[PDB]
């Protein structure tokens, strides 16, 4: 949508007001660890084929070691992302934490695998051995997956920055937030006087998360083509063996029966060179889209340090907005981040200057903003409205009213002066 | 026999890549299913030649009724005994079981880590009073080897008329 | 284990590379120069052949995993890098980047094939516990502190940084007013020394 908003030399807008908003991302952490026998799929059981294979030197010494190599990396890759947390902690039995719920996010005592509300619904947007292709499980169960997500999230409700700087110290989570204020530079006054208002909006927001998960048709779409892209590979892989690739019959079994060995090494040697060629191609496919996913895998990995367990500075990172924290989710092949992140809204405008003339000398702002309401003038922070009188208290003098343009003339009070009277 | 409901005409069954799923017997014709043997994989575990010759074989996906037996969800431990205890486990088997060497070869379910519960009240808070400095290493790999093949060399060989 | 993996990988897969020359490929002998005295030129070109799209096929092949694993290897120098520029020439913020705990600095080490950081961090220890409070009411005017925490050990109330102890009575310039004290949850009235 177009716009254009007016600029002018000595105005400014200053918001209002605040909107607490929750964004979730998504990233894929890991994939299916296959694993693929050789004699079993180019061979197949036959041993006057086994042996015309060892004339192919050690191709598949390699094809079982790449096929390897990928599959203790994914192992690998979710120990980073989760198991980053020395100890376990566990939630605290009473929950009061001055109005915020968090039983959409905190684990459920219930029907077992003891997920949280939200990873119910992310396990049910998502959702063998026949010929030397196999599915090795996981090392880390979702059970114990699950436990880790139980063990961050429990915990940072409840302390902040300090897993990630030594043993646990404890904070109120109402006191936590006025930290999370305090980096975005907005005061900690702003929180305490709107703790009512901020807890009805961060239950809100999570509210809203469910409920368009659920709305929208397909919302995991990142870790589902990551799926997708997996069973075409290997389905397209198993279509190979009903091709001939130049021989009389696709399938070996039967060039033994009707052909004598000086003639059927011939033409299985056809069959052995598009076979082993055709696996080739699928490991070399692997390598390349392991190391796509071991990309997203470290992105997530310092996006649990960095987001998950302190406030980042980073823009447009960790959420859209001012971030505060983000607390992590599990998925059946990946990560699921709850960022929580500030928008402002209800602008007004006001008419700026950079200094003050008192005395023949500048009054620069120590912290704040000058504005003026059409009248007067007043010392305001930059991400939130809040007017107060001009005094020495928020303001430092240097140099003369000479220097710098754009100076309007107004008195500031010394708080010192009436004390004297 | 063929769980399958077939026709009196269809001898060969065929689900995919030319696999014969299913073949009729041509004088009783009594359509059965042809599956061949069931395979795993051997996996052995073993705590390295220099501590001692012992090896706890694992095979893949099969119960331990088909094959100190151990049954886990990645296949069927022979060779080494489940103790109920938890340690961080040092040979990663698969389905959060693990194996080490200590009566040689024991099977765990590895532990996450040292659980530990704080308390947490709304009027409560913990500042530290002393500080630890540490220097953590941090190894990560910068440059490889500077390779180059003569490919002339490798499939020719000195050789004109090649 | 970091740099020695590196090593071995490269040179176990030149060494299974020079190893795929014994193989027959289904000629009569692996090696070229007994095919060329045993065999008639028209018909050496089709045993030859063999061999040509044989070790052809296995060099293509070991080409291919030297660019990925120069991926993995470039990936790991940018980061490395980046560490170089922001934790060695400088003070980094971002949690857990460089060492558990709060960074200081770093000193990098050289290494073969690789570097060795040196992180500096702290892991604060020794903790004690104590009762808080939110803010202060003073003459019907609250007190939020300026840089600190408002803390108790049961009889007065102190005010002292995040990460350590010093504990100083509570005074008009280590807190700001704002308001009166009649919104906060959970306020704890004491005296505000006036230093004037
Ligand atoms: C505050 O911001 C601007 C300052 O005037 C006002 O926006 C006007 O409407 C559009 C953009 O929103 C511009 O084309 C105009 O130039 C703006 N200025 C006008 C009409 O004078 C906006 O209305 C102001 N809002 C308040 C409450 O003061
Ligand atoms: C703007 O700030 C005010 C209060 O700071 C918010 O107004 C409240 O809105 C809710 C419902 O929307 C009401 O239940 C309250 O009674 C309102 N409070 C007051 C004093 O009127 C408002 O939510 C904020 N606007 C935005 C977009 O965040
Ligand atoms: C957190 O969630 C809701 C907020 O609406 C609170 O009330 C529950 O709402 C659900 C309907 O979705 C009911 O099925 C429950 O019976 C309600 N009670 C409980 C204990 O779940 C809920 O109380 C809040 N949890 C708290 C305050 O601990
Ligand atoms: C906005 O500027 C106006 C002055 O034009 C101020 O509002 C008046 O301030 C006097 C105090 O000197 C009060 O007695 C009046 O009741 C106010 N009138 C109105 C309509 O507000 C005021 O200083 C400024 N608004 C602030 C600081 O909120
Ligand atoms: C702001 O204040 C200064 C001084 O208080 C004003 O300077 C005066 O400008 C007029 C016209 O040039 C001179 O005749 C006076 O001599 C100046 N005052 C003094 C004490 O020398 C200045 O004009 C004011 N500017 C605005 C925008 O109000
Ligand atoms: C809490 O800390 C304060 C500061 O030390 C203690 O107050 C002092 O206690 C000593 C004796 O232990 C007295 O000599 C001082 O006169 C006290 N100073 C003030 C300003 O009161 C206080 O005793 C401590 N409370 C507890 C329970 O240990
Ligand atoms: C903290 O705030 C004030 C301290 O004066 C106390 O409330 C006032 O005093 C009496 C009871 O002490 C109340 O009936 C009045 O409503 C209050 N008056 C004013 C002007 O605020 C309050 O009791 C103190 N709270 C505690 C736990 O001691
Ligand atoms: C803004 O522009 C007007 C027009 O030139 C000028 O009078 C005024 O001094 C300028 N103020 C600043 C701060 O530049
Ligand atoms: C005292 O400190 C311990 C931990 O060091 C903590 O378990 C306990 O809750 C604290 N008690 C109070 C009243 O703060
Ligand atoms: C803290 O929680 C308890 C609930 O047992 C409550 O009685 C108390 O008033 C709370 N303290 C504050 C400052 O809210």
């Amino acid at each position: 949508a177009e716009n254009s908003v007016a600029y002018s030399n000595n105005s400014i807008a200053i918001p209002t007001n605040f909107t607490i908003s929750v964004t979730t991302e998504i990233l894929p952490v890991s994939m299916t660890k296959t694993s693929v026998d050789c004699t079993m799929y180019i061979c197949g059981d036959s041993t006057e084929c086994s042996n015309l294979l060892l004339q192919y030197g050690s191709f598949c010494t390699q094809l079982n070691r790449a096929l390897t190599g990928i599959a203790v990396e994914q192992d690998k890759n979710t120990q980073e992302v989760f198991a980053q947390v020395k100890q376990i902690y566990k939630t605290p039995p009473i929950k009061d934490f001055g109005g915020f719920n968090f039983s959409q996010i905190l684990p459920d005592p219930s029907k077992p695998s003891k997920r949280s509300f939200i990873e119910d619904l992310l396990f049910n947007k998502v959702t063998q051995k026949f010929n030397g292709l196999t599915v090795l499980p996981p090392l880390l169960t979702d059970e114990m997956i699950a436990q880790y997500t139980s063990a961050l999230l429990a915990g940072t409700i409840t302390s902040g920055w300090t897993f990630g700087a030594g043993a646990a110290l404890q904070i109120p989570f109402a006191m936590q937030m006025a930290y999370r204020f305090n980096g975005i530079g907005v005061t900690q006054n702003v929180l305490y006087e709107n703790q009512k208002l901020i807890a009805n909006q961060f239950n809100s927001a999570i509210g809203k998360i469910q409920d368009s998960l659920s709305s929208t048709a397909s919302a995991l779409g990142k870790l589902q083509d990551v799926v997708n892209q997996n069973a075409q590979a290997l389905n397209t892989l198993v279509k190979q063996l009903s091709s001939n690739f130049g021989a009389i019959s696709s399938v070996l079994n039967d060039i033994l029966s009707r052909l004598d060995p000086p003639e059927a090494e011939v033409q299985i040697d056809r069959l052995i060179t598009g076979r082993l060629q055709s696996l080739q191609t699928y490991v070399t496919q692997q390598l390349i889209r392991a190391a796509e996913i071991r990309a997203s895998a470290n992105l997530a990995a310092t996006k649990m340090s960095e987001c998950v367990l302190g406030q980042s500075k980073r823009v447009d990172f960790c959420g859209k907005g001012y971030h505060l924290m983000s607390f992590p989710q599990s998925a059946p092949h990946g990560v699921v981040f709850l960022h929580v992140t500030y928008v402002p809204a209800q602008e007004k405008n006001f008419t700026t200057a950079p200094a003050i003339c008192h005395d023949g000398k500048a009054h620069f702002p120590r912290e704040g903003v000058f504005v003026s309401n059409g009248t007067h003038w007043f010392v305001t922070q930059r991400n939130f409205y809040e007017p107060q009188i001009i005094t020495t208290d928020n303001t430092f003098v240097s140099g003369n009213c000479d220097v710098v343009i754009g100076i309007v003339n107004n008195t500031v009070y010394d708080p010192l002066q009436p004390e004297l009277d | 026999e063929s769980n399958k409901k077939f026709l009196p005409f269809q001898q060969f069954g065929r689900d995919i890549a030319d696999t014969t799923d299913a073949v009729r017997d041509p004088q009783t014709l009594e359509i059965l299913d042809i599956t061949p043997c069931s395979f795993g994989g051997v996996s052995v575990i073993t705590p390295g030649t220099n501590t001692s010759n012992q090896v706890a074989v694992l095979y893949q996906d099969v119960n331990c009724t088909e094959v100190n037996v151990f049954q886990t969800r990645a296949g069927c431990l022979i060779g080494a005994e489940h103790v109920n205890n938890s340690y961080e486990c040092d040979i990663p088997i698969g389905a959060g079981i693990c194996a080490s060497y200590q009566q040689s070869i024991i099977a765990y379910t590895m532990s996450l880590g040292a659980e530990n519960s704080v308390a947490y009240s709304n009027n409560s808070i913990a500042i530290p009073t002393n500080f630890t400095i540490s220097v953590t290493t941090e190894i990560l790999p910068v440059s490889m080897t500077k390779t180059s093949v003569d490919c002339t060399m490798y499939i020719c060989g000195d050789s004109t008329e090649c």
